[PDB]
């Protein structure tokens, strides 16, 4: 579950937000036309890594072992 | 040697071969400024600003 | 398998594609100037985490077992 | 550990960093305003995932427990 994992790092850089940050998206785009590519990379937020994952598949735990009937004597 | 500044672009040209030829970079990473007159650079003891 | 997994979300609030957003991308402009430092970062994607390995480390499900010898009676 | 992981992609299309890249932040503002607003896309870097819990949770390894206090005659 979410709470475990290693904290991961993505293979590449990418851009976070900070305040101090050095890339800058400029006060507005200058848009004179419709035809200047608009585009949003889009507000920032979480990252987004499986939410294909809810819940997920769990990999078994005890080892290749004889399932037996223990015998004990009731009494 | 040789900071030259736009007047609102980031980007600033440097020079260490006192101007025969130019290279431009980043670090202003702002508007900058408009100031009414000329100087814009202006430091004292060192910590330039 | 990707299926095991957590909920993963990247800490630090990172961009993303939309039609949405916020952020104005600009797909023309002043670059006339060729001399800005032109930083370009690459187009919108999923960014891998660990993609160096698939075969990731594979926990031991053994428990802590001391091996003791078994001869079964044959009768 | 980030040993075990497997490999991932992120969830959407978000914009990562290389040099190939048909979206150019743009080297600087044509921007002649000063308070339209503008952003600070945060310096390109390692993407963080998960490292408010880095070591975190570690699943138990084995199956229920057939235990009992067992002793064993010594001869």
């Amino acid at each position: 579950e979410n709470a475990n994992l290693p904290a991961t790092e993505t293979d590449e850089e990418v851009l976070i937000v900070d305040e101090n940050g050095s890339v800058i998206v400029g006060g507005c785009q200058y848009d004179p036309d419709e035809s200047g590519p608009i585009y949003t990379k889009y507000r920032e937020a979480k990252a987004s890594t499986n939410s294909t994952h809810t819940p997920p598949t769990s990999i078994t735990n005890i080892q290749p072992y004889i399932t037996v009937y223990r015998w004990i004597r009731i009494a | 040697i040789l900071y030259l500044f736009e007047r609102y672009q980031p980007v600033v040209k440097v020079s260490n071969d006192k101007g025969q030829t130019w290279k431009a970079v980043k670090l202003f990473n702002d508007r900058v400024g408009y100031p009414l007159s000329k100087t814009v650079y202006y430091q004292s003891a060192n910590t330039t600003y």
